[PDB]
RNA sequence: ACGGAAGGGCACCACCAGGAGUGGAGCCUGCGGCUUAAUUUGACUCAACACGGGGAAACUCACCAGGUCCAGACACAAUAAGGAUUGACAGAUUGAGAGCUCUUUCUUGAUUUUGUGGGUGGUGGUGCAUGGCCGUUCUUAGUUGGUGGAGUGAUUUGUCUGCUUAAUUGCGAUAACGAACGAGACCUUAACCUACUAAAUAGUGGUGCUAGCAUUUGCUGGUUAUCCACUUCUUAGAGGGACUAUCGGUUUCAAGCCGAUGGAAGUUUGAGGCAAUAACAGGUCUGUGAUGCCCUUAGACGUUCUGGGCCGCACGCGCGCUACACUGACGGAGCCAGCGAGUCUAACCUUGGCCGAGAGGUCUUGGUAAUCUUGUGAAACUCCGUCGUGCUGGGGAUAGAGCAUUGUAAUUAUUGCUCUUCAACGAGGAAUUCCUAGUAAGCGCAAGUCAUCAGCUUGCGUUGAUUACGUCCCUGCCCUUUGUACACACC
């Protein structure tokens, strides 16, 4: 063992660093009541405080590790 | 095996004139002292503290000379210079029965097996044998000098045919009594000074007696002979026989000496240090007794301390 | 990440290991010793294995 | 229970070996010499043999309760069934474990090898030993390792 | 090291009420048997404490030996509980 | 009365024989039928490492021996004297187990 | 120190006289060479090469082709509760149900991220920097103070002419006297005990119940405790016994040696364990959380996961196994041991009943063990029969098909069983190893490694010899004398 040739293509890529977006916490604001958008989860361990992401006809929540899947 | 330092027990205001143990509870230790009281101890098996007293017994008006415990570990008996004996329990103090009738001090009291009767050697040259109701069933005479120490012998057989007691006074001679007939059976002569302590071996055959001249000379009352004599070269105060292994301990003036009597040599010459006390005489053990297991030996010194020596 | 220690280790030299030097080679597991060959020879007297004959 | 006596008697033998190596590593600076394990029912005990008992017994009973708790946690004992004493040494000039540790710390303090060894061996003979022998081996004062020994009296290996 | 906070408390609570941790030198041990967090979590948190002091470690026979020090008890006081509490066996 | 059994396993003969003598010594001072010490054949545990670290040198072999001595005594006694016979005989190197029946 | 110098002794790691062999054949097992992506590596005369306890499918694993993770502690600085950061459904991607990484947008939230220092780990290098351990010099008997003597001195004597011993073991002689280590003594094991201590976890005899024959009162049995008695056999505590006892013969008349008798035992009773002073650039950094110095430390030389390799074959070498047959092969029959191991929160040794040609499968049971496996009913061996001098029915290499077991996984056949295939090898050249009595040799069994694999090793028992009771001829060793231009010491 002398050195490394690295025949794999030069991938020093890292993960997404929990991508730094702007402020994202908006149910909806009117002139000043609040209505629910990006609806909550049906899990009994989730007392309606977690958003369900919609990507492509899917509903995925991040409170679970893997699967909060109630498709609509 | 060497006896070493384990701890000290401070619970008195006088010399610990007696130590006694019972096989019922290995953590119990009864201790009579010069402060007219008896202190029962509770042992925990730890460092220098070793534990705490449990019950303090009061009611004697003079020095409690000798204390003893029964087999069950509950009942206790005390011989005190107030011409009375008192029978206690370690539960709540509570003197059951007093024993009066002696015209002078009583040195040693002793309880027979199965709590049957009690013997008592006193300073009126008598050996009074008492019931547990307080009735002195028999009084024995024949001692010219006043008795210093009495004891019953431990029958190896479980009450084979009879029980016998032994006596030792300041008359340089040891008596051996059978209280079943209230008769004398053996005069043991050969002491040159006043005998102040005697002890019977747990085998029920060997008797060790010792006095002011400091010789510890042996008898076998089964054969009624004399074996030998060995000296500690100073005054000795009390003797104790190990219940399990073959040792004999002696509370001397210079300190404590434990003897391994099968090949008959000294072992270690126990000399604890008392943080000074240089100009006058050093404190010495006055009463000692082996424990039930035989791995621990308690000694009552003059300076308010019960000291424990334990084999490693 | 479910693949860090996914391989089973229930037998062979990869499961057992010396309890003193943390090695898989030269293991003595007679009488439940589970110690290295060299480490046993260091403290056989402490364990109680003496050499008579 | 319910272990064969061959596997049982092996177990407490290696239980001694684990405890002895732990106490040498922990109480190295206290002049530790050895232990013995008291196999008995009703709160079995372990006795330590170290020169400086006033350091082994810490302030207000410290330094031995932590040691007892560490043995209790490691070996899975019932609480209150293991206790630790400490009697110091019998004739510490006659023990090699005490003397080799004394050699090491004298060497660690910057003392010369000849000066540290002769002081140790003269103390062992002052302790009534029949013969003593101290050997130091390694790169002592040069890059090439040597081995110089110090003997007094006589020693038998037969 | 991630070392989540609710598991940091129970590790530090055990170091308070006992002060002695052995913790079985074997990573990914799958639920260490005194503190029911991971043994990797126990080892690295107490190593994190050791590098700044507060605890002394002795290692022998694939087992650690963590012991709380006098400088660790006063920092563990304000971190976990109130004063006038005896961590080690100093209370008799 | 109840019939019990005292079994002693040891690695030291001197620390076993006198205790078995002591066990039977507290057994005939008052009279009861003994069925005394039956000594099982001794067990020799052998471990044979080579001699060495890594295998250079002449192939020298060792043998480490652990000796096990076993005895059992079958006694019958009332319950109050079965207790304090297994408390007073506590000594290094030997384990004592008592079979109730 | 060496000598193809001399004198005195010793050694089956020397020979003699022999035995069994190895080297010749097939195989499997290490080493080299070649090959390979890698075929990891250390070790090269004794004192490397069935050695690294190294019988590697994964792991081991150190090598190769790839994919993860930080388990980079702490100190400082910067980002950062208008979010420091972690994790992930589905798809792409990937050997892959690795949110590796990307598309999307959820969650977590102050422990983290980046930078600066450091920390840690390394089966990375250096055993020619070391510790410890081992091997060897070295299966031998050697080694050193004190005081005194000799010499200017390095040094020498003591520590020796002779005899004796396994022995620097002793008798002795003596400018030495008195000592210490080594040897011996010691410890363990195998031998003898009708003597003690007593054993339903070892046996023995009688007594009860009961079976078969004979019947006449007997023989062979069974009966988990039916009961009684004992310790010859078995066990293990304390002991005894051998010290060359007695006699004869040899020597300076001593240490001793030889012969015979008695004895269980006459070689130090047999065998071990332990084992001097001094040394080796002997081996080990790949046993160690033993360790100095150098290297690496995030695309890692750390660690983990998937595959592969260590086993690859024109050839050479070392340790072995199976054979070349009739003192044998095959089929029935007899049946005879010893050393040991074996599972509580875990599947260990397995009896017995049933199914199956076998391998094996299934239902239970005993055992944490002088209790059960187990009397380990082992094998060689012994009868009876077939074979008939024929590479044959010796040999079972190589190869084909199928059935099972362990294992996540059996292909590069793990291994076991069944059928078929039926090679070389006709007693092995030069060389060369080991061995003197319950020994060589033949034979199998237990344990280590183990999940599965023993042609290996550590021990054990079965059967059991021929030849010596010597010598320095070959190879070495100890002492003395002697020569030396050698001291890295005749390489
Ligand atoms: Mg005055």
């Amino acid at each position: 063992r002398k050195k490394k040739v690295y025949t794999t293509p030069k991938k020093i890529k890292h993960k997404h660093k929990k991508v730094k977006l702007a402020v994202l916490s908006y149910y909806k604001v009117d002139a000043g009541k609040v209505t629910k958008l990006r609806r909550e989860c049906s899990n009994p361990t989730c007392g309606a405080g977690v958003f369900l992401a919609n990507h492509k006809d899917r509903l995925y929540c991040g409170k679970c590790h893997s699967v909060y899947k109630v498709n609509a | 095996e060497v006896l070493v330092l384990r701890g000290t027990l401070e619970g008195h205001n006088g010399w610990v004139t007696s130590l006694a143990t019972s096989a019922g509870q290995p953590n119990l230790l009864l201790s009579a002292s010069r402060d007219k009281t008896l202190i029962s101890w509770k042992l925990t098996g730890d460092d220098q503290k070793f534990g705490v007293p449990v019950r303090s017994f009061k009611g004697h008006s003079h020095i409690v000379q000798d204390c003893t415990l029964t087999a069950d570990g509950a009942y206790a008996l005390s011989a005190s210079w107030d011409k009375t004996l008192r029978l206690w329990d370690v539960a709540t103090g509570e003197t059951y029965q007093r024993f009066v009738g002696h015209k002078s001090d009583v040195m040693s009291v002793d309880i027979d097996k199965k709590a049957s009767m009690i013997i008592s050697g006193s300073r009126d040259k008598t050996i009074k044998v008492w019931t547990i109701k307080g009735q002195c069933l028999a009084t024995l005479l024949g001692h010219n000098d006043w008795v210093s120490q009495v004891r019953v012998v431990p029958n190896e057989k479980a009450d084979d045919d009879s029980v016998t007691i032994i006596s030792a006074g300041n008359d340089k001679m040891v008596k051996a009594w059978n209280l079943n007939q209230f008769q004398i059976e053996a005069d043991f002569i050969g002491h040159n000074s006043n005998i102040n302590t005697l002890t019977a071996s747990p085998d029920g055959t060997l008797i060790a007696s010792a006095g002011k001249d400091g010789e510890i000379m042996l008898w076998n009352l089964a054969a009624k002979k004399a074996m030998y004599t060995l000296s500690a070269q100073d005054e000795v105060f009390s003797l104790a026989f190990s219940p399990n292994r073959y040792w004999l301990a002696a509370a001397t003036a210079t300190g404590i000496k434990v003897f391994s009597l099968d090949p008959q040599y000294l072992v270690d010459d126990l000399r604890p240090e008392f943080a000074g006390y240089s100009k006058a005489a050093e404190p010495h053990a006055v009463s000692l007794a082996w424990s039930a297991d035989g791995q621990t030996l308690f000694a009552g010194y003059t300076d308010n301390v019960i000291r424990v020596w334990q084999v490693m | 990440e479910n693949v860090w220690f996914s391989h089973p280790r229930r037998y062979g030299k990869g499961s057992r290991q010396c309890r003193v030097c943390s090695s898989h080679t030269g293991l003595i597991r007679k009488y439940g010793l589970n110690i290295c060959r060299q480490c046993f020879r260091e403290k056989a007297n402490d364990i109680g294995f003496n050499k008579f004959r | 229970a319910l272990i064969s006596k061959k596997r049982k008697l092996v177990a407490d033998g290696v239980f001694y070996a684990e405890l002895n190596e732990f106490f040498t590593r922990e109480l190295a600076e206290e002049g530790y010499s050895g232990v013995e394990v008291r196999v008995t029912p009703t709160k079995t005990e372990v006795i330590i043999r170290a020169t400086r008992t006033q350091d082994v017994l810490g302030e207000n009973g410290r330094r031995i309760n932590e040691l007892t708790l560490l043995v209790q946690k490691r070996f899975k004992y019932a609480p209150g069934t293991i206790v630790l004493y400490a009697e110091r040494v019998q004739d510490r000039g006659l023990s090699a474990v005490a003397q080799a540790e004394s050699m090491k710390f004298k060497l660690l303090n910057g003392l010369a090898i000849r000066r540290a060894a002769y002081g140790v061996v003269r103390y062992v003979m002052e302790s009534g030993a029949k013969g003593c022998e101290v050997v130091v081996s390694g790169k002592l004062r040069a890059a090439r390792a040597k081995a110089m020994k110090f003997a007094d009296g006589f020693l038998i290996h037969s | 090291m991630l070392m989540p906070k609710e598991d940091r408390n129970k590790i530090h609570q055990y170091l308070f009420q006992e002060g002695v941790v052995v913790a079985k030198k074997d990573f990914n041990q799958a639920k260490h048997e005194e503190i029911d967090t991971k043994n990797l979590y126990v080892i690295k948190a107490l190593q994190s404490l050791t590098s700044k002091g507060y605890v002394k470690t002795q290692f022998s026979w694939q087992y650690y030996y963590y012991t709380l020090t006098e400088e660790g008890v006063e920092y563990l006081r304000e971190y976990l509980n109130l004063p006038e509490h005896i961590v080690p066996g100093t209370y008799i | 009365i109840i019939k019990i059994r005292i079994t002693l396993t040891s690695t030291k003969v001197k620390q076993l024989e006198n205790v078995s003598s002591n066990i039977v010594k507290n057994a005939e001072q008052h009279n009861l039928v003994k069925k005394g010490p039956v000594r099982l054949p001794t067990k020799v545990l052998k471990i044979s490492t080579r001699k060495t670290p890594n295998g250079e040198g002449s192939k020298t072999w060792e043998t480490y021996e652990m000796r096990i001595h076993k005895r059992y005594i079958d006694l019958e006694a009332p319950v109050q004297i079965v207790k304090r016979i297994t408390q007073i005989t506590i000594e290094p190197g030997v384990d004592v187990e008592v079979v109730v029946a």
